[PDB]
């Protein structure tokens, strides 16, 4: 899910 | 040296084998093994970046190989059109997913070897077809499952090849  | 044939046009990438050796090799392998063929850019965020290499149509997550160490501290900034590795909050968790910056995103750069400062490892850049990236970044998106910013119409990486 990163980078945010 | 890497060609990503998508249903929006072809994106050609030049990797930085010396500045990000482990990352470049990990990526090239996935390409070689045809892992990216049939994957989509599942996370498209205008003014930020486009991410892919991990899901198949319908948000079906593919299996991957072991993670790689974070090579973000290589002096390369997440400049517009550079490609870098997406990952888990865990710094050394990058596997198959990557993203292409559609804007200069200095905030993604390594600042410290800490959980929050490790940053994201740049390992290449779009050499040809930046116009393809420019168009992809603004396509319609919506939420699906536990995912936001998913393209309404699939943006497909039909084939990725080493040239």
């Amino acid at each position: 899910a990163f980078p945010f | 040296s890497i060609k990503l044939q998508t249903n929006h046009g072809t994106i050609t990438l030049k990797l930085f084998a010396d500045k990000a050796p482990e990352t470049a090799a990990n990526f090239e392998q996935y390409v070689k093994d045809g892992h990216y063929d049939g994957t989509i850019f599942h996370r498209v965020i205008d003014g930020f970046m486009i991410q892919g290499g991990g899901f198949e149509p319908g948000m079906k997550q593919k299996s991957t190989r072991a993670p790689i160490k974070n090579e973000a501290n290589n002096g390369l900034s997440n400049k517009k059109y550079t490609i870098a590795m997406a990952r888990t909050p865990d710094p050394h968790s990058a596997s198959a997913q990557f993203f292409i910056n559609v804007k200069d995103n200095a905030f993604l750069d390594h600042t410290a070897p800490t959980a929050h400062g490790w940053g994201y490892a740049v390992f290449g850049e779009v050499v040809e077809g930046t116009d393809v990236v420019d168009r992809i970044k603004s396509v319609a998106t919506g939420s699906r499952a536990g995912h936001g910013d998913v393209p309404v119409d699939d943006v497909i990486i039909e084939k990725a090849e080493i040239v």
